[PDB]
């Protein structure tokens, strides 16, 4: 309707997962064993072939070394490792479960070691390569990062660790979506409740749906995939009589046995140029997602964010990084208004003969009387001179209505 | 089962096979293999360079034993500098003083902010 | 044809008409509230009041010339569809792709 | 200069338009009916060749996937479907052609 | 051989698709359902609507 609003009179705070994949596994292939085993006929025919060879390596290793920046450029921004004081009072809030747990060697959270445990080829010359950044320098990057983001607030993201408390911090953060810290330290114990309801929840979501952690166990599976397709097809006849180098080696006339390498050759080649096409492919996807990985880290995690939807669903408050095997998973804690209430409002304030205007917030009627609540949280206030402005007259606006102005 | 002896795995390959002498079954393992790869500096700096192995254990063949292979020619210490030249799983080498020497890499300075 | 079969996509364009209907609605009506979490009902006027005070514009200055704006908007909506019309290069992107 | 400035004493409420594709048309092909069609012989000889029919038969089903999920994502923000109000009335502003 | 070349032609073209309805689904999450303080993201000008 023309003039009426509507005011949430409470809120609820809720914690979103959101997993991205950040890297693949690096793998080299040796063209000469792949192709020809280790007969040195086999490779001489295939040395006129040309430069087959050492483009498919080179592309396989720009390939690896782009996977080992991906991973370096989502989880090593931060520069200096922070640690966590060891008394863990954060004013009611609970961080046991994203905190990096000493008891076990492996040093990571709850949450981390719950996703870790939710989610051959080398016999014919294809070699997996160890990623540069261990799991355990990975655990530590993102535990630096928490501690930054949970001691320092943002101030660490763009220079020095500055110290602030974490109610103030959170106090801040609520100033970002434009509602009164107030609103925090009136109701500090409700929030912390909340929060750990929603932490406790986020670790049963997870085990009771394996679904969620899809994209990883997806890249794995094609990955495999990609290597089977590549083994299988080392048996495929390809035109020729038999698919064993050895057999036709010792059992073909010197002529019949170029004839027949030659087809299993243009056979692999053929089979490794696709299999190298598709590894690229898969390779940019992957760069794509590690960029927008990065991105969110920076933005959702390094600081509070003003886009919509792209730090969780609802009001951005902060973001908590854990990590998984070839892949971020991001907890966003996001600020959901509740509890809404119908009101009637007016665009301004008539009062001897000037209008008024809310320097912030809206005018809001419940019956009798006119207050001034802020947008997004209802605090009635007595309408006074501090909190407007007029700047202008009252024949002008349109809806506008009678009311005092205290003072 | 006393079918046959060419046993397969899923790779398509003879895993296991069986003599005609005893009935004896023996898994088919391929012969110790990888890339080699030289870690140099530049060539004005120095022509000392380091060769990994990786991949391949040191027992198969100054020596010392990665888990992303063997590396040879460059001398591990205990201290933690930042990467240089990647190596493998946390392995960095570089060139410090006249030789090479290889360290699990250090991720940045500690600090601890008093909260 | 030849072996060559093109599958129907999932949503049909009624379906995504009701989506950008649904979306229009939720604009008109209640801001930017309805993304964040349940929709807040509005006026227009101080939607728009909100939406001038993001970009350093005091609300009076909205309120002082409501019909002004409500005219130029509505000018330039009209002129939009003028706009399509005489240029068909502005799909050029859909029809490059089909 | 050091000491001048200027001020805007008016504005114009400008409406742009812009495209982005956002899916393209999912197709599918018959591998055997494209290369052999209904000759057994060929069809065996192909099965003999090797298995790059299923492999291209994959791709092309994620390609579908991923368009699907790509009008999905763009489309399907809203949870709720939002109805605007019989009388469309806004403050003066004309969202008939919207 | 002609097979495999229009698949892997349409899975670039996909590639490219897939960058564009990411685009424009975050423009959607941005644009429409809130104010965008970026220069140029949403049109020419201030961002409104
Ligand atoms: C609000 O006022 C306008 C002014 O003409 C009117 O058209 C509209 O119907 C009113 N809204 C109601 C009565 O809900
Ligand atoms: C807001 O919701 C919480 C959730 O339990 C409740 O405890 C609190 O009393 C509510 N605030 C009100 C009703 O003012
Ligand atoms: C956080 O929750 C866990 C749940 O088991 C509890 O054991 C722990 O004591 C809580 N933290 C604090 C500081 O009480
Ligand atoms: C709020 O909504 C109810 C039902 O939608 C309606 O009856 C009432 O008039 C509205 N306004 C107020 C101030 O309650
Ligand atoms: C409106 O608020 C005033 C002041 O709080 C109160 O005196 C009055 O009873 C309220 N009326 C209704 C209908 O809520
Ligand atoms: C009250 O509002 C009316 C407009 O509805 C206006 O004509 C009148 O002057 C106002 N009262 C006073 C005392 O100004
Ligand atoms: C492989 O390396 C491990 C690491 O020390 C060693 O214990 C083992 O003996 C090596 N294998 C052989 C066959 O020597
Ligand atoms: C600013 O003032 C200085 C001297 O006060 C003068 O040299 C300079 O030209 C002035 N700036 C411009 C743009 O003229
Ligand atoms: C601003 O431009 C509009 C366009 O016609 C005009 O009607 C209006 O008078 C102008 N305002 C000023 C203050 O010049
Ligand atoms: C403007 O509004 C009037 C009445 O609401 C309507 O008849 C007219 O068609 C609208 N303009 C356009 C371009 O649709």
């Amino acid at each position: 309707s023309n003039n009426s609003i509507a005011i949430p009179t409470n809120f609820t705070i809720s914690v979103t997962t959101e997993i991205l994949p950040v890297s693949m596994t690096k793998t080299s292939v040796d063209c000469t064993m792949y192709i020809c085993g280790d007969s040195t006929e086999c490779s001489n025919l295939l040395l006129q072939y040309g430069s087959f060879c050492t483009q498919l390596k080179r592309a396989l290793t720009g390939i690896a070394v782009e996977q080992d920046k991906n991973t370096q450029e989502v989880f090593a921004q931060v520069k200096q490792i922070y640690k966590t004081p060891p008394i863990k009072y954060f004013g009611g809030f609970n961080f046991s479960q994203i905190l990096p747990d000493p008891s076990k060697p492996s040093k990571r959270s709850p949450i981390e070691d719950l996703l870790f445990n939710k989610v051959a080829q080398k016999f014919n010359g294809l070699t997996v390569l160890p990623p540069l950044l261990t799991d355990e320098m990975i655990a530590q990057y993102t535990s630096a990062l928490l501690a930054g983001t949970i001691t320092s607030g943002w101030t660490f993201g763009a220079g020095p660790a500055l110290q602030i408390p974490f109610p103030m911090q959170m106090a801040y953060r609520f100033n970002g979506i434009g509602v009164t810290q107030n609103v925090l330290y009136e109701n500090q114990k409700l929030i912390a409740n909340q929060f750990n309801s929603a932490i406790g929840k986020i670790q049963d979501s997870l085990s009771s749906t394996p679904s969620a952690l899809g994209k990883l166990q997806d890249v794995v599976n094609h990955n495999a995939q990609a290597l089977n397709t590549l083994v299988k097809q080392l048996s495929s006849k390809f035109g020729a009589i038999s698919s064993v180098l050895n057999d036709i080696l010792s059992r073909l006339d010197p002529p019949e046995a170029e004839v027949q390498i030659d087809r299993l050759i243009t056979g692999r080649l053929q089979s490794l140029q696709t299999y190298v096409t598709q590894q690229l492919i898969r390779a940019a996807e992957i760069r794509a997602s590690a960029n927008l990985a990065a991105t969110k880290m920076s933005e959702c995690v390094l600081g509070q964010s003003k886009r919509v939807d792209f730090c969780g669903k609802g009001y951005h408050l902060m973001s908590f990084p854990q990590s998984a095997p070839h892949g971020v998973v991001f907890l966003h804690v996001t600020y959901v208004p509740a509890q809404e209430k119908n009101f009637t409002t007016a665009p301004a304030i008539c009062h001897d003969g000037k209008a008024h205007f809310p320097r912030e917030g809206v005018f809001v009627s419940n019956g009798t009387h006119w207050f001034v609540t802020q947008r997004n949280f209802y605090e009635p206030q007595i309408i006074t001179t501090d909190n407007t402005f007029v700047s202008g007259n009252c024949d002008v606006v349109i809806g506008i209505v009678n009311n005092t102005v205290y003072d | 089962l006393p079918f046959q002896q060419f046993g397969r795995d899923i790779a398509d390959t003879t895993d296991a096979v069986r003599d005609p002498q005893t009935l004896e079954i023996l898994d088919i393992t391929p012969c110790s293999f990888g890339g080699v790869s030289v870690i140099t500096p530049g060539t004005n700096t120095s022509n000392q360079v380091a060769v990994l192995y990786q991949g391949v254990n040191c027992t198969e063949v100054n020596v010392f034993q990665t888990r992303a292979g063997c590396l040879i020619g460059a001398e591990y210490v205990n201290n933690s500098y930042e990467c240089d030249i990647p190596i493998g799983a946390g392995i960095c080498a570089s060139y410090q003083t006249q030789s090479i020497i290889a360290y699990t890499m250090s991720l940045g300075a500690e600090n601890s902010v008093a909260y």
